[PDB]
């Protein structure tokens, strides 16, 4: 009698992950074609390079 | 029903409890018929329905270019769905980009081209007609009318030398056909020496169509005599036929 | 049933340096080791989702 | 190699260019860093899709008759409510943006084919125009007046003139010609300040930055070769092209510049990163590549391309997918300009109408 | 060589001028070409061109120099290749031939080698 019950153990676990996939669809509706990882902002590496110029670009940094 | 119709529209109402029946039931119900085509034809090709409709509103009057501009969107293949639409909108220019849109939707098929010389023509700047004829032409050649509107471009085309050669030509790119026969002949009419356009004419005639015999009773009309036997060439080259052709003549 | 399957030109153009030596048809069962197969030559950006 | 100085005054110049660089480039950057600040994610997600529609959903409306040439240049002045025109003709003329109809008025130049016809960046009353001839000009465009008239000439490169644009200061000026030289000018004496060297062929298309202090250089030769103006430093260059660049596009950004040219192939060159994530290629049409330009309003997100290929394209600042193809034209097109509010889109062409886009 | 003539304007250079030379040639033999520079303002204004050649080492250059002009109008590719007598031994010709004409046919065997041409020259005019 452990095939019904394991098959309901399974199928709906499967379901629930579909499901939990979807939700994160909608849900983010960066998605992967979208590719939308390159509009995000990171504070990190423009800041960084920010001061880490001495402050104004990378450009002219040879004046002051 | 037709022909005794050309002197019954109820057997038609018997006889259609009994797709081109409803259309000719269309042009019975003419001469107001607003429900007879909002239902009749609304069961129904269809674009015919919107060119009476348009036609309707148009006598009318701008409900008109919508519903154009409805069935253009619906059924891009009859040009004259645009041809019309522009043709409203160019008098009301924004013209263009509606030939322009539909055109490039088939594109590739002839006639958008034309539409397009003609418009200008029409419109003005005999100029750039001869470039689109040319553009049309290098694709095209073997199609006719593209020589029509480049034959008419030397009435007033003011180029005069190649005219002779592009008789020639649009002659011999098109085995010969009849509808510039009469294109050359006219280019002579509209100037001088009516003679040298009959045998034109009538060497297209024997390729016969009334849109020559108008013409060629104009040219009779600065010659004549012949009139009443060649009438039956008329009576086999086919309603008030008669009535067509002296109607047109006193328009000159 | 292949009336639906449909070929399409993208486009034809010019290119700095080839990196193929030679020619294999292949799979990659998702979009990315699609992309990412491509992306071994560099050459992700040629196919348009 | 020869690094020769002279004619000091420029420096004064290059003087000059440093101090209104540094700081609208500071607060510039200052800027982008406070939108670090708010990320955000799903606001942009949304954001971006809804103007992928409103790209998906553009259109012709009307478009003209304006010449019988090829349309060589348009473009738009900066408030949007005109159109330069020049074009093969050796003819100018301004028309009326959102509308079209027929004209303000259709004054022929001194010179016979137009390279391309750019802007005051203030006053908008003024343009400017490099020709066939080595001449460049400065017209004013008169309130509503027919009043195209000159404002002076600008003398000396002895080949065609490809290129000319108003420096984002307006008093500086650059032409890029074939001569192998490209060429900076104070705008209101209309004096060279400048004659660049080092393209081993002719010196196609040029582009500055909205922080005044790059000037990108396209040229004939396939290499898109930097410079600093101040120094006059070649800082950069970039191969990506196998035949030569025609557009170099520039970033609002400042900080991202776009190329094309023979190839067929549009690079995207992101300058800080520099050391790979550099280019990216955009496969981009076929068949060459005309004009390429960003919004210039919102810092730049869409891209605009027109080449050969009788279409014309949309691209995002970031996928740089191609996200949708206008069918604009019967011919070949020569160039594009669009709306500072990013509503419109005026291209022209082979088929010499000028078409305006929804 | 020398320096071209700054008139010139789109000037093949030898990878295409080979490719358009053995056009030339290709088409002599089938005298789907009309040689010199009169026959070839005739074929324009026929409008039966396909493209169009024109040596740029000419003598005083301007004695084609209607031709451009004339050909935007009709809307037709044109190019320059640098060698006049080399265009002339592949004319058919033993002599200097400034400009040269290919005509338009449709059972025209080459066809294609014509469009293909056509398509690498527009390409240069911007």
């Amino acid at each position: 009698t452990l095939q019904k019950q394991q098959e309901e153990e399974e199928l709906k676990r499967k379901l629930k992950q579909e499901e939990d996939e979807k939700d994160k669809r909608k849900l983010i509706e960066p998605n992967l074609e979208l590719h939308e990882d390159k509009f995000l902002l990171d504070l990190s590496k423009f800041k960084i390079y920010y001061d880490n110029n001495h402050g104004y670009e990378w450009w002219d940094t040879a004046y002051l | 029903i037709k022909l005794l119709g050309r002197s019954r529209d109820f057997f038609q109402q018997t006889f259609s409890s009994l797709s081109g029946t409803e259309r000719l039931y269309y042009k019975y119900v003419n001469f107001e018929e607003a429900i007879k085509f909002l239902n009749e034809r609304c069961l129904k090709i269809c674009h015919k329905f919107f060119l009476q409709l348009g036609q309707i509103y148009h006598s009318m009057g701008e409900m008109s270019r919508e519903t154009y501009l409805s069935g253009t969107r619906l059924v891009p293949n009859c040009p004259l769905l645009w041809v019309s639409l522009s043709k409203i909108d160019e008098i009301d220019v924004r013209a263009r980009s509606i030939l322009d849109r539909g055109l490039l939707k088939n594109p590739d098929d002839v006639l958008f081209y034309i539409a397009k010389i003609q418009m200008e023509i029409r419109l003005g700047n005999l100029d750039q007609a001869e470039l689109l004829v040319t553009q049309a032409l290098q694709k095209f050649p073997s199609n006719a009318l593209l020589w029509v509107e480049q034959i008419k471009l030397f009435k007033h085309g003011n180029k005069s030398s190649l005219k002779k050669t592009i008789f020639q030509d649009a002659l011999r790119r098109t085995q010969n056909d009849h509808r510039v026969l009469l294109e050359i002949g006219v280019s002579f009419y509209a100037e001088a020496q009516y003679e040298t356009s009959l045998k034109w004419l009538e060497r297209a005639l024997k390729k016969c169509y009334g849109d020559t015999w108008v013409w060629l009773f104009r040219t009779y009309a600065r010659l004549g005599k012949d009139t009443v036997d060649l009438y039956n060439m008329f009576d086999q080259c086919e309603c008030t036929p008669r009535e067509i052709l002296l109607r047109l003549m006193n328009d000159k | 049933d292949m009336h639906n399957n449909s070929i399409s030109k993208t486009w034809e153009g010019y290119l700095q340096d080839c990196k193929f030596k030679g020619w294999f048809m292949k799979v990659c069962n998702d979009q990315d080791s699609l992309l990412r197969t491509l992306g071994q030559f560099d050459s992700e950006h040629f196919y348009s989702p | 190699d020869f690094f020769t100085p002279a004619t000091s005054e420029l420096i004064f110049a290059r003087r000059f260019l440093i101090n209104y660089s540094l700081e609208r480039s500071r607060k510039r950057l200052q800027k982008e860093m406070e939108r670090h600040q708010k990320f955000n994610t799903r606001q942009e997600l949304l954001s971006r899709r809804t103007e992928l529609q409103r790209m998906a959903n553009l259109e012709l409306a009307g478009s003209q008759l304006v010449s019988t040439k090829p349309i060589s240049a348009v473009s738009l002045s900066t408030d949007d409510m005109v159109v330069a025109t020049g074009s093969w003709a050796g003819d100018l003329q301004v028309l009326n943006s959102q509308t079209l109809q027929p004209l303000t008025q259709k004054l022929d130049s001194h010179v016979g084919k137009i390279g391309a016809i750019d802007w005051h960046p203030d006053s908008n009353n003024q343009m400017i125009s490099c020709a066939e001839d080595g001449l460049i000009k400065n017209f004013q465009y008169s309130n509503e007046e027919g009043g195209l008239r000159l404002l002076g000439d600008l003398v000396g490169h002895e080949r065609r003139i490809s290129d000319v644009k108003y420096h984002p200061s307006g008093k500086f000026i650059g032409s890029a010609s074939h001569d192998m030289t490209w060429r900076l000018w104070d705008a209101s004496t209309h004096q060279e300040l400048l004659l660049q060297e080092g393209h081993d062929k002719g010196v196609f298309s040029l582009s500055f930055q909205c922080d005044g202090s790059l000037v990108c250089s396209g040229g004939m030769d396939s290499l898109s070769m930097l410079w600093d103006i101040r120094s006059g430093s070649k800082v950069m260059t970039l191969a990506g092209h196998s035949k030569p660049i025609y557009t170099v596009a520039w970033s609002p950004n400042g900080y991202q510049v776009a190329t094309g040219g023979g190839d067929g192939i549009i690079n995207v060159w992101d300058i800080r990163k520099r050391d790979e994530g550099q280019l990216n290629q955009i496969l981009a049409h076929r068949n060459i590549v005309t004009q390429v330009r960003f919004s210039k309003e919102d810092g730049g997100k869409k891209l605009v391309s027109c080449g050969y290929d009788n279409l014309i394209n949309v691209y995002s600042s970031d996928t740089w997918l191609k996200m949708g193809s206008l069918a604009g034209h019967t011919d070949k097109i020569i160039s594009l300009d669009i709306s500072n509010n990013s509503h419109f889109l005026v291209s022209g062409g082979w088929d010499r109408s000028i078409k305006l886009w929804n | 060589m020398s320096a071209p003539n700054p008139k010139a304007f789109p000037l093949a250079d030898a990878a295409l001028t080979q490719q358009i030379l053995d056009v030339v040639q290709q088409a002599a033999n089938l005298r789907q070409l009309k040689k010199g520079a009169n026959e070839a303002t005739k074929t324009l204004n026929r409008g039966i061109s396909e493209f169009i050649i024109m040596a740029a080492d000419c003598e005083p250059i301007e004695i084609l120099l209607h031709l451009p002009l004339l050909c935007e109008d009709k809307n037709v590719p044109y190019v320059f290749v640098p060698s006049r007598v080399a265009l002339g031994r592949a004319c058919g010709v033993s002599r200097p031939v400034i400009a040269a004409s290919i005509t338009t046919n449709d059972a025209s065997a080459i066809k294609t080698q014509i469009y293909a041409v056509k398509d690498k020259i527009e390409t240069l005019l911007i």
